[PDB]
């Protein structure tokens, strides 16, 4: 019902090489051939990838810049609410990145923020025209 | 098994159930009551049993009555219906026993018995037994036929049949303990050599014979679960069908590496978009870094847009040195999928050229098995006999098996010298007419009322005929001779003056250079006294390994010697015999095979007897006249001793039941 486990035989596989008295030999170099075009296409992509790995020397780690560590705090000093104004207009929606420029803000009281001042900053027609972009 | 059940197995027979046979002699049983079914079951095992534990005395029909016990023996008649019936078609009384009741005087009727082969003679010695005239035409100057003995001083080794193939079932079994016959047990160690001379070793030779044996198997699901039996009108054989198992296990192995390096592209290539995005993001960091270092160029105090700026650039940069970590990240991750990939390979090939001559060796032994190439053999018959296997080992004869017919001999007429050139069977009788081997010129006619034919399938398939049949035989036989194979195997003995080999070792082999030679000289037997190892020359080898003389074919067997024992140990030997069975006239091969294209039913063609037509149009149809047995008619026990005699006792008892009535089946 079933051939030896290891032993691999199908009707195709079967019909495929009886056709002729060469089809063997054909269809064992149709893999010979086709696994010789994967290999050294392996090897064209192995040199490429080690040129761009060489390009990345040093990774970066001389334009890093230091962890800014601050305790959060509460209320808005006019400098902290005019920054959020320009980042509104440069970050849409973004209130992560928005609290990171702040690095004194609750991701959560940006929406706040964003419900307060937002007819007294105009952040309607600001957030409109960030979306122009 | 053992008891009156072990004697039915013993005997070929089902212990529990009645036989076809049976049915015929029987009809009134086999459709009766299953009472008396069980009833004649008994003392037909159990007169069988009778005979098995003394088959060196003929075991009279009331001697049998005396020893059964009732309510068994109280039906006479079915004891007699029953004891005649195993007496006539050979389950007892066979072989050389004993008389007790003796012969009769006055013979009747008068066989022809062509060829005193095992078969032959089988049939000769019942036939006497029954109390007909037989007479026995020989073309040998010996009674061995295929089974065939050198003797010179005290060496001897059989040129012919050489190993009983176990007693569990066998016939030869019974004899045995007639016949004084040395039976030695065959060890199976069998350590192979290669070319170079240098062991095996025990990883390959054991895992190449795990291969050979999945391979076979392969075959067999290919013909039965596949119907792949015949291609573009022909019939496959099995040498086809196991190369088509190999290149698809090459197919296979090709495959699997495709896909191996095919999954290798896959991540070199994804590895390849990651490398190009951690470029082109470093370069975007590259750039902010610059306009932050800029904009903080702008000291302070500043304005807010000023301040915007630094701000916000800083937080942009960080943020794609975020992306660009969580990307050397996955970097690693792939860097490692790849060296792992590179540490899997797959199997490189699927068998190395040191392998398929390994291999070759293990199909050089198919090949002697059925002598014959495998591109011969029916993929679907090859192997229906394999069912009715003996139990227990192989042996062989250390006193030579030739001692077997050379004892049914005795007391038998047998004209030795004598082949015969035509059988004429008619409706009112047969004539044989033979020559003088010697002197082809003295002729000779016997008349006869039946004759029994045991021409080997080699002489019967001769182009153009050695024997005539007159009138020709009919095309359904004439067809089956032709479909059939007949084989080839040849030996070589090697007598030697001191003993230079593993003399616990019966057998080893030689491994071949190429598939072509895989059967010259790859076998090697110690089964003797004296010091004699024995060679085989099997498939395509054989035949081709006639037309060369003997001290080449022995100069290749002391090379292969040397290069396994060292060119100082291995002398010349002092007598040397080669054999050439397909060029012997009175063999031509060495015994029948399952041909592509044949069939087992084949076998039962052989065997049908011949009627031939009346002589006065008009008169009714007569007797049988022509019959055969030997080695090619006995379906279940092809190509061997046991199944040879085996056809002697049914043609003994079917022409004794023709000739003398059967007055079992009332």
């Amino acid at each position: 019902r079933k051939p030896p486990k290891g032993m691999f035989l199908s009707q195709e596989d079967v019909e495929a090489v009886s056709a002729n008295a060469t089809a063997a030999t054909t269809v064992l170099r149709q893999l010979d051939m086709e696994l010789v075009s994967v290999k050294r296409q392996i090897q064209n992509i192995k040199q490429t990838n080690s040129a761009l790995k060489e390009k990345l020397d040093g990774g970066i780690e001389p334009y890093r810049l230091p962890e800014v560590i601050q305790k959060c705090n509460a209320r808005w000093t006019t400098e902290e609410q005019l920054l959020a104004v320009q980042a509104i207009r440069k970050y849409g929606r973004d209130f992560q990145a928005i609290s990171d420029v702040i690095g004194n803000k609750s991701v959560v009281q940006v929406k706040n923020f964003f419900v307060n001042y937002r007819r007294r900053f105009n952040i309607d027609e600001v957030l409109q025209e960030w979306e122009a972009e | 098994p053992s008891g009156v059940e072990g004697a039915a197995f013993q005997s070929r027979l089902p212990h529990d159930r009645m036989t076809s046979q049976e049915a015929a002699c029987f009809p009134d049983i086999i459709s009766g009551p299953q009472q008396t079914q069980k009833v004649f079951l008994f003392i037909r095992n159990r007169t069988l049993q009778l005979w098995l534990d003394n088959p060196k005395i003929q075991l009279t029909f009331e001697a049998t009555l005396q020893q059964l016990e009732a309510p068994y023996n109280s039906d006479t008649v079915l004891v007699h219906r029953v004891h005649s019936y195993l007496e006539r078609h050979g389950l007892i009384n066979f072989g050389i026993y004993k008389r007790i009741k003796p012969l009769p005087t006055k013979k009747t009727g008068k066989v022809i018995i062509i060829g005193s082969g095992v078969s032959g003679l089988a049939a000769a010695r019942q036939l006497q037994s029954f109390g007909m005239d037989v007479t026995l035409l020989e073309a040998r100057d010996r009674v061995g036929g295929r089974v065939a003995t050198f003797r010179k001083g005290n060496y001897v080794a059989d040129l012919g049949a050489m190993v009983v193939t176990g007693l569990g079932g066998n016939p030869m079994a019974v004899v045995s303990k007639q016949v004084n016959m040395e039976l030695a047990k065959i060890k199976q160690k069998c350590p192979l050599y290669e070319a170079n001379g240098q062991a095996v070793p025990k990883e390959k030779d054991e895992m190449v014979e795990q291969e050979f044996n999945r391979l076979l198997e392969a075959t067999s699901y290919l013909s039965h679960q596949l119907d792949f039996n015949v291609l573009n009108n022909k019939p496959v054989s099995l040498g086809q069908a196991l190369e088509v198992v190999i290149q698809l296990q090459e197919k296979h192995v090709k495959d699997e590496q495709i896909e191996h390096w095919k999954k290798i592209v896959k991540t070199q290539e994804e590895l390849k978009e990651l490398l190009n995005k951690m470029v082109n993001l470093k370069e975007k960091i590259k750039e902010l870094h610059q306009q932050y270092k800029e904009a903080s160029e702008v000291k302070p105090p500043r304005d807010i847009t000023a301040e915007f700026l630094v701000k916000s650039k800083h937080r942009d940069l960080t943020a794609l040195c975020k992306e660009y970590d969580e990307l050397a990240e996955t970097q690693g991750k792939l860097e490692e999928k790849l060296q792992e990939l590179e540490a899997n390979p797959p199997s490189d090939v699927y068998l190395s050229s040191r392998d398929r001559q390994i291999l070759d060796w293990h199909f050089a032994n198919l090949e002697f098995a059925n002598a014959t190439p495998l591109s011969t053999l029916s993929l679907k018959h090859w192997d229906q006999d394999d069912d009715f296997e003996f139990t227990g080992s192989h042996l062989t004869v250390r006193n030579g098996y030739s001692c077997v017919p050379v004892a049914l001999a005795e007391g038998l007429d047998i004209k030795l010298n004598t082949a015969v050139r035509q059988v004429r069977y008619t409706a009112s009788g047969c004539e044989v007419i033979a020559v003088n081997t010697r002197s082809t010129s003295q002729t000779f006619i016997y008349k006869c009322d039946a004759v029994l034919c045991t021409l080997p399938l080699g002489v019967l398939k001769q182009q153009p005929p050695a024997v005539q049949f007159v009138p020709p035989l009919p095309e359904w036989k004439t067809s089956a001779v032709q479909r059939m194979g007949f084989g080839n195997l040849n030996k070589v003995v090697l007598c030697f003056d001191r003993v230079f080999w593993d003399p616990s070792v019966n057998l080893f082999g030689h491994v071949g250079s190429t598939t072509a030679s895989r059967g010259e000289l790859f076998l090697f037997w110690n089964l003797y006294k004296a010091p004699i190892l024995l060679a085989l020359v099997a498939g395509e080898a054989a035949g081709i390994m006639e037309n060369i003389s003997d001290d080449v074919i022995v100069g290749r067997c002391l090379a292969i010697l040397k290069g396994i024992f060292g060119s100082s140990a291995v002398p010349q030997p002092k007598e040397t015999v080669v054999s050439r069975w397909r060029a012997d006239p009175w063999a031509r091969g060495s015994y029948s095979y399952v041909a592509a294209g044949s069939s087992g039913n084949d076998y039962d063609l052989m065997a049908q007897p011949i009627t031939p037509g009346p002589s006065i149009p008009g008169a009714p149809q007569p007797i049988p006249r022509l019959f055969f047995a030997g080695e090619h008619t006995i379906r279940n026990y092809p190509a061997t001793v046991h199944g040879a005699l085996l056809s002697g006792l049914r043609e003994a008892g079917r022409i004794a039941d023709q000739f003398l009535g059967a007055m079992y089946t009332l």
